[PDB]
């Protein structure tokens, strides 16, 4: 309802403080987006 | 707002605030968008337009044809009463 946009309200991110670290731990992100660009004008015409 | 004096609610929130960031700059957003692939003239479907018949009516073609033609029997004669 309200998608993360930064440019909207500066840099933002997501958190995540570990209480244990194991070797060669990490974070696998996943995002669901929707992003653009302008529109210009249509083609396809066929003449005949 | 209640305010009570003596205790009297601060004057404002003051200068002791901690400024926490300089991010609050939403960049704009530049961008050329285009949507152009070859559009072809035609869609099928299965049917578009039509107004099908819920029932007809009933129709017909027409012929006739012969002759006049007749075998014929006839009254007696009989005697006539008045005139």
């Amino acid at each position: 309802d309200k998608p993360i946009y930064t440019l909207q309200y500066g840099n933002v991110g997501f958190v995540v403080n570990p209480k244990t670290v194991n070797q060669n731990a990490r974070l696998l992100m996943g995002y669901e987006y929707f992003t653009s660009r302008t529109e210009l004008v249509n083609a396809g015409t066929i003449s005949t | 707002a209640l305010i009570n004096p003596q205790f009297p609610y601060a004057g404002p929130v003051p200068i002791p605030g901690p400024a926490p960031t300089e991010t609050m700059p939403l960049l704009n957003y530049r961008v050329e968008g285009r949507i152009a692939g070859i559009q072809q003239a035609r869609q099928f479907m299965p049917f578009l337009q039509g107004p099908h018949r819920a029932v007809a009516e009933q129709t017909y073609h027409a012929i006739g044809t012969g002759i006049q033609m007749g075998q014929t029997f006839n009254q007696p004669l009989i005697n006539t009463q008045e005139g």
